[PDB]
């Protein structure tokens, strides 16, 4: 693993420490009484998608 | 002597206008571990080291 | 952006109508309550570009200590602007100029 960049690199992805908030961008509560479908638009076809 | 030293002092304070230029337009390298800003100014003072230096 | 109450001027809370499943925004010092428009209750931003460019006043062309440029306005096409990074300060901060035209000061980039 020394002499090779790649095989490096991925010892150094998996030894540092990496949470949730450091990917999140942002977060949001909604509003949704329906389990099976939803309000916003945007989400409403992959979530139904995902029903199906 | 002297024009020799100032055409390397000169040539150095253009180096630096472009790196401010490219900093300014998002085109620098960022060295790793630091922010933009520590790298610019990291880079601006070893520029301007070595144009001491080549002067001296 | 949050709303009062009409008659109390106090905060209205959201609230849920078990028996309606609706979403309604309810005083807690008074019976007011009022039908919420948008599902959107809560939002938390993790990164952040507020007050990056919304530091802006009409007459910051009127600060002599600020560098003049001869960038071209999109609007006006003026042969004088004022430029100035960005207002907000933080440790990772970008360098990216904004430049302001001394007639319609709209706020633009080189980018
Ligand atoms: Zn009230
Ligand atoms: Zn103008």
């Amino acid at each position: 693993i020394a002499l090779d960049i790649e095989k490096a690199k991925v010892i150094q992805s998996s030894i540092e420490y990496t949470t949730l908030k450091n990917v999140t961008s942002a977060t949001e509560i909604y509003y949704d009484p329906d389990p099976t479908s939803t309000v916003i638009e945007e989400d409403f076809d992959t979530v139904e998608a995902y029903f199906s | 002597t002297m024009k020799e030293i100032t055409h390397a002092i000169s040539s150095a304070k253009e180096q630096v206008q472009e790196i401010i230029y490219k900093a300014q337009h998002n085109e620098l390298e960022l060295k790793p571990g630091m922010t933009l800003r520590e790298s610019f100014e990291g880079e601006v003072s070893r520029t301007l080291n070595d144009a001491r230096d080549s002067a001296g | 952006s949050f709303r009062f109450c009409l008659e109390c001027n106090n905060m209205l809370y959201p609230k849920e109508d078990k028996e309606n499943q609706r979403l309604l925004y309810s005083c807690r010092n008074c019976d007011y309550t009022e039908l919420a428009e948008d599902p959107k209750v809560y939002r938390h931003e993790l990164i952040t570009n507020i007050g990056e460019t919304a530091g802006i006043v009409d007459d910051i062309g009127q600060d002599p200590t600020l560098p003049r440029s001869d960038k071209e306005c999109p609007e006006c096409h003026s042969r004088d602007c004022v430029f100035f990074q960005s207002q907000q300060r933080r440790k990772d901060t970008n360098m990216t100029l904004f430049y302001v035209c001394l007639n319609c000061k709209k706020t633009f980039r080189d980018e």
